[PDB]
């Protein structure tokens, strides 16, 4: 019933931008935080940032501040991440994930991830 | 901060195994809200433990988090082949989260 939905992929050109979306259902969108995470081959996870959907307030990984922009659309219950001036370092899988910030403090439900591929 | 986990562990069905999560800057405390996440073949992630020892609903009994010494740890009792996956831990440092490198667990 809890579901985070993300599109499967983006094939984009160096230096363009993309807007990544993550649609939540089966729960009260404003009662949990939403995080974005990067997974590059043979590595793990890099935390991008978080957004409080109820206040639209954001916290970013200093590494990603001049790169990513987190927003929501409360009525459509969708979280977005925009990525600017995409380079080779930007090819990876990007996940949205729910954090029970007021409950038991777990990243319990995860989207399936959108694979971003930069190529000319 | 750097979070380090064993790169790989190998166990056998029915055996007990413990994986750990260590911090660069000192001992890991509840204030770090240690999380354990499971990644299964093709990029399927499930949260398993949060706030150092809270099992997520649906997660079998055989898994449990705790602090052992200066590190966060996840123990699996009577490991099944099903449990074969990559386990990540995440630690919280006041203005951000940091993930460990992951432990690939092989179940012979």
């Amino acid at each position: 019933q809890v579901q985070l939905q993300q599109p499967g992929a983006e094939l984009v050109k160096p230096g363009a931008s993309v807007k990544l979306s993550c649609k939540a259902s089966g729960y009260t969108f404003t009662s949990y935080w939403m995080h974005w995470v990067k997974q590059r081959p043979g590595r793990g996870l890099e935390w991008i940032g978080r957004i409080d959907p109820n206040s639209g307030g954001t916290k970013y990984n200093e590494k990603f501040k001049s790169k990513a922009t987190l927003t929501v659309d409360k009525p459509s219950s969708t979280a977005y991440m925009q990525l600017s001036s995409l380079t080779s370092e930007d090819s990876a899988v990007y996940y949205c994930a729910r954090y029970d910030y007021y409950g038991s403090s777990y990243f319990d439900y995860w989207g399936q991830g959108t694979t971003v591929t930069v190529s000319s | 901060a750097v979070v380090t986990q064993e790169s790989a562990l190998t166990t056998s069905p029915g055996e007990t195994v413990t994986l750990t999560c260590r911090s660069s800057t000192g001992a890991v405390t509840t204030s770090n809200y240690a999380n354990w996440v499971q990644e299964k073949p093709d990029h399927l992630f499930t949260g398993l433990i949060g706030g150092t020892n809270n099992r997520a609903p649906g997660v079998p009994a055989r898994f449990s988090g705790s602090l052992i010494g200066n590190k966060a740890a996840l123990t699996i009792t009577g490991a099944q082949t099903e449990d074969e996956a990559i386990y990540f831990c995440a630690l919280w440092y006041s203005n951000h989260w940091v993930f460990g490198g992951g432990t690939k667990l092989t179940v012979l």
